[PDB]
């Protein structure tokens, strides 16, 4: 009865030279019973992506929920909203519900169109912001990830060698998690162009 | 408790309280075992001094000590029963946790077993 | 398992070049911070080490016979007792050490943490801590309760690594020591402005100074502070 | 209410629902449906809390047949199972949750596909080739893992759902008293008689 | 109510070569919040090139340490002058923490040495007595943050061939000695930076067919 | 997730090799069956030092019955010692799930469960730990008779990796035992992380996984 | 860790930048010191989206309130909203507070507990580092301090905190607030925990990790 | 430790200067007596953050009090004070002593201790977690004392309970109420520890 | 261990127990004999604790099986009733009590009647024309109250028990794999093939 | 409320007389001064039960003492209370003050708090729930007083505790341990009450 490890699941987010990474895993488990092996953690509205850890139906109604505030804020602004502004709408958002939280860790990914910055950002359930030179992490094997992310990572990688430290970051830590693993996907994020890849790992 | 050795050691390096145990099975009443090709058979002497006998609940010469091992015996009889005890214990012991009744050896073995013990005990002959 | 009734708050302690110091306020405290003040925490054991004790006093006064008992018994049949074949702060150390850690795991603990402050017979400054658990570890500082938290910080300034401690004079480590009695003072509701200092110098002994008193306090800046907030008069 | 399955096939999804209901040490009823039709190509099967189960599947049918009526249209599979999960979604955080798990398989008309879709009472939706809820999953998801494939036919999918019913009634405790079955293809719903 | 237990945090590391083995820990010292120490050692030399760690609870690791050392001294008196073989501490070791079953030595324990063939040996145990022979094993406080990039790094796990379409895997093989103190230096100050109960210093204790020689190295000490 | 099944050919035994604390994986390389004697087998389920420790003890007790005895203890005999030692010690919180597998001529080949609680079963198929009801699932589906050792092997080595796949605190490695009259043959170590891919692959199965 | 030193002519604040989670460090560098209004301040310990929220909500109705008054806005008045606001929430808002500034009043000091009680002081702080802060400040304070010995006596309370409290590491952020200047705020004043070169480049051969398959993602209209 | 002491001139009001979480001196200068009006004070003892807000209010009262009817009685700063303690008595932990000097009533004490009802006395003290004792040395209070003779007697029985309590401690402050006007004043340890 | 089921007739007494073992959601056997022979002539059936049961029935059967060879003689079906009534009340006072239900089916050769005690882990023994233990007799015992005779044959009892397992098989929430039966008459012990 | 006060000639110890179980006065009459040798008293505080148990038990260790070695010191008896104190600290609730007198060593004040520590002092008081205070007016307490003003010492003190604490009340008993002899006084409220 802990709502943050019932469904399981990790997300990682990096920094390169002119590029940001977002990565998850596809499990989707109730406690022990493995259930869904396609469920994707990672979303973008225009060309800012949220991966969100945690209570999967906080998920799926976190991710609807952006989408119907990010709508209405390209409606009125008449532009995409900028990871920055998003970062702070999300942490406006969760601290609503500061006494009923959403049980949920949030990563923020993508480039300022204007500056052409690379921007990532970390939550807690009740909207602190975690804002990262280096990477952000996040869910059940959090531990795992930041020992992997703290010795493989180094400064303004190719978006070609962000994907491998990426990759081996995800998979080396779910591998050494129960409630995470199934699959799992690599977004890397150029300033004008984004591939999606789904990665090959271990099924157990 | 009553410590003394009982059964120790003479110069000539005899046990004369074993030996003398063998002297009270000489006394006892005669017993033969013969077995065959696919049968045992165990005799029994019963000294005839003894008439106004009630020979239905007299205590008999052969012991069951399961439903497939007899116990016969020379000697002192009131120490017969508790080795005859001791050894329809130790059947029940082994069914209970081998899963299977004792062979003859191992009964036979454990008997001794105890036996041995009472020769190298203190307060005990 | 107990609950302490009557406790003694911190013990400081410090390395310097020649020795060891170790110093504790005089007060057992009850309850609902309830004050009592006449009671010594610093044990001499022989002339070369000096046990600080903090934690239920009850427990405290057993070790003290333990202490005293052990020393007689190392005296009988043993020409060299005042010599070669003296207690040490090693043997002190790990007899309680050995006491702290059966106590607990029997679930009857003694209720208390205790540093052995000494000097060893090859003149080596020995400091090392064991409590209620039976957990031991040495560091160039030690301290107990609040002393962890108020008192090392101000003694690691001074001896911040081991390459420090020679560099350490008796003078400044005293004078850091005699500060950090005040600043737990200021501090702890369970200190009090007496207190008791030993050092062990492997030169010039074991020196015991008792009805020590807190001095060149700052006050006067009270006088200015007014209301908890907007007040002005 | 405890075993619901569900397996999509090639061109249909099929819906398995026990039949007992048990109150205390006494099997009530040997017959039960545990089964709502939302509209003419989606079906809803459910499992959980006593009262709340039948109370939330009758709610969900009437706001779907409110719907069909207001628009003249059938809403899809994809479109129902997101209502479905936003009111439990909902239910969660109320003063008294609805403790309900549903299973809803539907074919959608325009896409020409079947789609089974798995709510949990969090309103925990996933899209699987074959669900389940509660222990029935402990048996049946390592079954169909072997024998399942996505290009299966009617009766292909009515046989692997006999050897799931049949590990079920050989390895679980509770005497479910056997399932209702319903078909749910492109001509509608109908149930299979003899099972 | 009296609670026995207490956690003095730490973290250590055994990394088994071809010829040779190194046990690796932390020397800082925690209770909650609080540093104790900043250099005090928990890898201890056993004697027959056994050097052993009990991180987590600091008075039942030095319990059952010197229990195991006096356990080596009367193999040696019971045994002529026999050497304790490395599998045969292992089995030792699991008896002594078997022991208290119902009242646990709450450590994680690692030894490291040669086997009787002169390869690189490394056993952990859990804290009732469960024991196994690894290539790799981290405990401790960090264990979560060093362990994953041990697979990677030493077992070279999820690593394929470039261009064989991750058919063909990164093939394994056996470190140097130099190697293999880089990943520790780097296990630690990774830890360092991300747990607040790693930090102060990093001891090693490598243990070849020579003996048994100690590296030191300064880790951050906020 | 643990297995043992009797047929023609003798006993099947197969493990998995992960080992958890709460949600993390301690280990990936356990093994999980005692070899004990080359006609004897135990598997472990629950706490890790309880199995390994006992089921060590075990040999041991077997060992010593075959020097006073001058014959190979009985799989029935091996199982009551362990069973009746665990009754001993009810309601200490030993954790145990365990199946004594063996050959001896007067009993054939012979497979007993034995847990913490004091149970002692004699059975053809069981499966022990958290895993087992997705082994029992494709066990009990393709379990016959007359399966040649071949199948046999696969069916084990599949209904482990099945576990191993749904089961969070199943995984790493399938460990493979055939037992027959000659003895137990060990089949190999097979890595799941491999296996999984060649299962898909030449069965056409685990259709649920990106493909 | 967080610390408030008075000085002559003002008032300097100084904190740590680390986040912990358990035993954790969620983050190496984080903001601990925030922003009410341009001279008012805030060193905020505790729950991290409390210290925030509650400098913001304060900081929005600071600024409508000098925008209505037409005046610079008072300490007294951040710290009367402040208080009132956590005091209404029993606690149950973790914003322990170090509030400092200078107005047309002149320089202020003040601390606020969770439950809404308020302090006055000429050096505070606040925190799991507070009591080896607190060593420092009541070691090394005195009357009359000029700026360059506030700052000193600032940071130096930090570092305390930084080396001997396992809830404090990493940097020093100070913002010094003087009558009649601008506040300068000094972000990273020190940086004493600089990460040494790793001894290996753990950057790994191309085509090392296995994918299944590749996809464009399409983000435009 | 706080008391007020009613004498010939008016009333002094005296306090320690101790704040503790646990065993923690969070402040060793906190000021206790808190201005309500111009010559209406209070001693604050329990919780900080519940008398700093209950001071609060009630300074707000006084304030507009005085606006519309003119300066307030000391009686009527009482009520204020047990209306706010006694009508939220379930949340709230704040024992309070008000003293205050009219020209017409001279030097009056009332004490609203935790139940949240008023008594009025010629001096009141109240120690360790808000206890008020009966008495205390009746024989040393007098009616109609010199401010010399007050200030002595308050002095002496604050030391006194600093001595044994581990809650009080620091600065001794005293606030002289008379027609005169408002003295502050301060003793050090140095000067009250040597009674 | 759930149902065990017992009823004595004119000339035998019946004993029928459930072959299912249940360890967690798996059922773990189907065919588990719940019954030990004590002695040729006297039959006994145990339900409770896992462990317990068979280790309790094991020890009477040693015990019985060791009186047997000592005396060459059988104890009658009262005398091992009262025995083990006796080693249950020892047991309920113990460190960790014995939590197992019997029943003891005998036929006494002395009086040639057959005789069916119940004893309950607590050791409350009580004779019976028939019995159960657990929730069986919820549903058996007003079945039994109604058909039941005291001059039955052992076919009208089988034909009757029959009527008891069909009545548990509908209203029983357990899947108990249906009852191994056994005879206790004259001639000794023997089990019903096909049940 | 129990004190012991060392003077000139030797030592006074002094009681009160209440025994209460909650509110209800089960003695008003009580003896708390207890004589564990001819000029060795000690005053009760805690449990009556607990209280008497170990002064019945040192009185013991004390006479047989003195029958080997001859009259035991005051420590003697201090460590003797101790003992007992500490070694069933934990099944014990006792507060002692052990007062007696030697030619030798005079007047001599030993206290056992509840933790089971010993404390020689010039005088000791213990009040409300076996709580002992530090100074209690030192600067009334004289080194070398004389009877008349011990006696008055104690009176006032004791009579001060009774009428703030409702533990305490009924007569004032004291005991005088001098080379004279052992003399006992007693002080009914109406003397004590005007003070
Ligand atoms: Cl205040
Ligand atoms: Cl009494
Ligand atoms: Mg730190």
């Amino acid at each position: 009865s802990d709502p943050s490890s019932i469904n399981g699941g990790i997300v990682v987010a990096m920094t390169g030279k002119d590029c940001v990474a977002i990565a998850c895993d596809l499990r989707l488990g109730s406690q022990s019973l493995g259930v869904s092996n396609k469920f994707e953690k990672i979303f973008h509205y225009g060309h800012v992506f949220l991966g969100i850890t945690g209570l999967a139906t906080d998920v799926t109604t976190l991710n609807e929920m952006f989408r119907y505030k990010t709508n209405l804020y390209k409606l009125k602004e008449e532009r995409a909203i900028e990871p920055e502004t998003f970062t702070q709408l999300v942490s406006s958002s969760l601290y609503e519900r500061r006494f009923g939280p959403y049980f949920v860790g949030p990563v923020v990914a993508g480039i300022n169109s204007k500056s052409g910055k690379p921007f990532i950002a970390g939550f807690d359930l009740i909207g602190c912001i975690d804002e990262a030179k280096d990477f952000i992490v996040s869910g059940t094997a959090s531990d795992q990830l930041f020992g992997m992310c703290e010795s493989l990572y180094e400064p303004n990688l190719e978006p070609e060698d962000l994907f491998e430290t990426i990759s081996q970051a995800l998979l080396n830590a779910a591998d050494r998690d129960a409630l995470s693993g199934w699959g799992a996907v690599v977004y890397i994020i150029k300033k004008d162009e984004v591939v999606k890849r789904y990665l090959k790992m271990r099924q157990d | 408790g009553y410590d003394r050795a009982l059964s120790i050691f003479s110069p000539d390096g005899h046990i004369f309280q074993v030996e003398y145990a063998l002297e009270a099975v000489k006394r006892g009443t005669c017993a033969v075992g013969v077995k065959g090709k696919n049968c045992v058979v165990l005799g029994c002497e019963r000294r005839s001094t003894l008439k106004l006998q009630d020979t239905r609940i007299t205590p008999s010469k052969v012991s069951k000590i399961d439903s497939h091992v007899v116990l016969s015996f020379s000697g002192l009889n009131a120490d017969s029963r508790i080795l005859i005890e001791k050894a329809r214990v130790e059947a029940q012991s082994h069914r209970l946790t081998l899963e299977d009744p004792v062979t003859v050896e191992y009964l036979t073995r454990y008997v001794a077993g105890v036996q041995q013990r009472y020769t190298q005990s203190g307060g005990v002959r | 398992t107990q609950q302490p009734i009557v406790t003694g708050t911190s013990v400081i302690s410090m390395k310097y070049d020649n020795g060891v110091i170790i110093a504790a306020d005089n007060l057992g405290s009850y309850g609902s911070l309830l004050r009592f003040n006449g009671v010594e925490r610093l044990i001499p054991v022989g002339d070369n080490t000096v046990v600080g004790i903090s934690g239920d006093i009850s427990d405290m006064q057993h070790i003290e016979r333990l202490l005293k008992d052990l020393v007689t018994e190392n005296a009988y049949d043993n020409p060299l007792a005042d010599a070669e074949e003296a207690l040490e702060p090693s043997y002190i150390f790990e007899y309680l050490a050995t006491v702290m850690y059966q106590r607990r795991s029997k679930m009857n603990p003694l209720w208390n943490a205790i540093i052995v402050a000494g000097v060893q017979s090859n003149g080596d400054q020995f400091l090392r801590y064991v409590n209620l658990l039976g957990v031991t570890y040495s560091s160039p500082t030690l301290a107990t309760g609040f002393g962890a938290h108020m008192a090392n910080p101000l003694l690691r300034k001074v001896v911040d690594r081991e390459s420090d401690i020679p560099k350490t004079t008796v003078q400044v480590a005293e004078e850091a020591i005699v500060n950090a009695m005040r600043v737990l003072y200021y501090r702890d509701a369970r200190s009090s402005r007496n207190f008791s200092l030993a050092i062990i110098d492997k030169n010039t002994g074991l020196t015991f100074k008792k009805n020590l008193q807190v001095e060149n306090m700052k006050w006067d800046f009270a006088k200015d502070i007014k209301g908890y907030g907007t007040q002005k008069i | 209410m405890d075993i619901i399955l569900g397996i999509r096939v090639q061109d249909s999804v099929i819906l398995a629902s026990s039949k007992a209901v048990t109150r205390g040490i006494s099997v009530l009823k040997d017959s039960d449906d545990k089964t709502r039709q939302l509209s003419p190509h989606t079906l809803m099967s459910f499992a959980g809390e006593a009262g709340d189960t039948v109370q939330f599947a009758e709610y969900i049918q009437a706001n779907i047949q409110l719907y069909s009526i207001r628009e003249d249209y059938e809403l899809s599979p994809q479109a129902v199972s997101s209502f479905v999960r936003q009111e439990l979604a909902k239910s969660i955080r109320s003063r008294r949750p609805y403790q309900v798990n549903v299973l809803i398989g539907g074919y959608d008309k325009k896409k020409n596909k079947p789609e089974l879709y798995q709510i949990d009472y969090l309103g925990t939706k996933v899209e699987l080739p074959y669900g389940a809820h509660g222990y029935s999953g402990f048996y049946t998801f390592s079954l169909l893992d072997h024998h399942y494939r996505p290009d299966m036919t009617t009766e292909e999918g009515l046989d692997l759902l006999k050897l799931c019913v049949q590990e079920l009634e050989k390895r679980m405790p509770m005497d479910f008293k056997g399932v209702i079955v319903k078909i749910v293809d492109k001509d509608g719903i109908r149930q299979v008689d003899d099972f | 109510q009296f609670n026995p237990y207490g956690d003095n945090g730490g973290t250590i590391l055994g990394i088994a070569g071809e010829d040779f083995a190194v046990l690796a820990g932390d020397t800082r010292n925690i209770t909650d919040y609080s540093i104790n120490s900043r250099y005090e050692p928990k890898v201890f030399d056993c004697g027959d090139n056994i050097v052993m760690s009990a991180n987590g609870f600091a008075a039942d690791g030095d319990a059952l340490v010197k229990r195991f050392k006096n356990s080596v001294k009367w193999y040696h008196f019971d045994h002529n002058d026999k050497k304790l073989s490395i599998n045969s501490a292992a089995r030792n070791i699991q008896h002594l923490l078997y022991g208290k079953r119902f009242f646990p030595y709450y450590v994680h324990t690692i030894i490291a040495g040669l086997d009787e063939d002169g390869k690189g040996a490394v056993y952990s145990f859990d804290p009732v007595g469960s024991y196994e022979r690894e290539q790799c094993r981290a405990g401790g406080a960090a264990a979560s943050l060093i362990m994953p990039f041990l697979d990677n790094q030493v077992n070279f796990k999820n690593q394929y061939e470039p261009g064989t379409n991750g058919k063909v895997k990164k093939p394994l093989k056996y470190l140097s000695v130099e190697e293999v103190i880089k990943l520790v230096r780097d296990s630690f100050t990774s830890a360092t930076e991300r747990h607040i109960q790693v930090g102060d210093g990093l001891e090693i204790l490598i243990v070849t067919k020579d003996g048994v020689r100690k590296e030191f190295y300064e880790l951050k000490r906020d | 997730t643990t297995l043992a099944f009797r047929f023609q050919g003798g006993i099947i035994v197969a493990v998995d090799s992960r080992a958890t604390a709460g949600n993390w994986v301690a280990s990936q390389t356990v093994k999980k069956v005692i070899e004990i004697n080359p006609f004897l087998l135990g598997t472990m389920a629950g706490g890790a030092a309880d199995c390994q420790f006992w089921e060590t003890w075990l040999g041991s007790q077997c060992r010593l019955h075959e020097l006073r005895e001058k014959e190979r203890i009985s799989v029935a005999a091996a199982s009551k010692i362990l069973s009746n030692l665990v009754y001993q010690y009810k309601g200490a919180g030993l954790s145990m799930g365990t199946m004594i597998c063996g050959y001896t001529r007067k009993e054939g080949p012979t497979i007993y469960y034995v847990d913490s609680d004091g149970t002692r079963l004699k059975g053809d198929i069981f499966c022990v730990g958290s895993g087992q009801t997705f082994a029992y699932g494709v066990l009990d589906s393709n379990y016959k008779w007359d399966l040649s050792v071949e199948d046999a092997l696969y069916l084990g080595k599949r209904s482990i990796l099945a576990a191993a796949h749904r089961d969070a605190y199943s995984g790493g490695s399938v460990n493979l035992y055939h037992v027959t009259e000659d003895g137990w043959i060990y089949h190999g170590n097979h890595d799941v992380g491999e296996l999984f891919w060649k299962v898909k692959e030449e069965e056409g199965s685990f259709n649920n996984v990106i493909g | 860790t967080i610390v408030g030193v008075k000085f002559n002519n003002g008032v300097v604040i100084a904190a740590d930048t680390r986040s912990t989670q358990g035993p954790i460090v969620a983050d190496k560098n984080c903001a601990k010191l925030h922003r009410i209004s341009p001279k008012i301040w805030c060193a905020g310990a505790g729950t991290a989206a409390d210290t925030e929220a509650v400098t913001q909500l304060i900081g929005s109705n600071i600024e409508l309130h000098s925008l209505y008054t037409s005046r610079e806005p008072r300490v007294v008045s951040a710290l009367q909203m402040l208080k009132q606001h956590l005091f209404k929430y029993q606690g149950h808002i973790g914003a322990y507070l170090i509030v400092a500034g200078v107005d047309p009043t002149g320089s202020h000091l003040f601390s606020i507990h969770a439950h809404g009680s308020t302090d006055v002081g000429y050096y505070l702080s606040l925190g799991s580092g507070s009591l080896a802060a607190m060593a420092v400040l009541e070691s090394h304070w005195k009357q009359d301090l000029t700026k360059e010995e506030a700052i000193k006596l600032a940071s130096d309370a930090i570092q305390a905190g930084i080396w001997n409290d396992l809830g404090s590491g990493s940097n020093v952020d100070v913002c010094v607030m003087e009558i009649g200047k601008d506040a300068e705020y000094l972000r990273n004043y020190l940086t004493p925990n600089v990460r040494e070169e790793k001894q290996k480049s753990y950057k790994f051969p191309r085509g090392t990790t296995a994918v299944l398959k590749e996809s464009i993602v399409n983000i435009c209209d | 430790s706080i008391m007020a002491v009613t004498f010939k001139d008016g009333v002094i009001l005296g306090a320690d200067s101790r704040t503790t979480t646990g065993a923690y001196i969070a402040n060793r200068v906190t000021d206790k007596l808190t201005r309500v009006h111009d010559k209406i004070w209070c001693c604050r003892s329990g919780s900080a953050a519940d008398t700093q807000a209950i001071a609060d209010i009630v300074q707000y009262h006084l304030e507009l009090y005085t606006s519309q009817y003119g300066t307030p009685s000391t009686e009527t700063a009482a009520s204020v004070f047990k209306e706010l303690c006694y009508e939220n008595k379930d949340n709230l932990t704040a024992g309070i002593i008000v003293a205050g000097y009219d020209d017409k009533n001279k030097g009056e004490v009332y004490t609203i201790p935790l139940g949240g009802s008023v008594h009025k006395l010629p001096y009141a003290i109240a120690v360790s977690g808000s206890t008020f004792i009966y008495g205390y040395c009746d024989k040393n209070f007098r009616e109609n004392m010199s401010k010399e003779e007050t200030v002595d007697f308050i002095k002496h029985s604050l030391s006194q309970a600093i001595k044994w309590d581990g809650s009080s401690g620091g600065v001794i402050r005293m606030v002289v109420l008379t027609a005169a006007g408002v003295e502050r004043l301060i003793f050090y340890p140095d000067e009250y520890e040597q009674l």
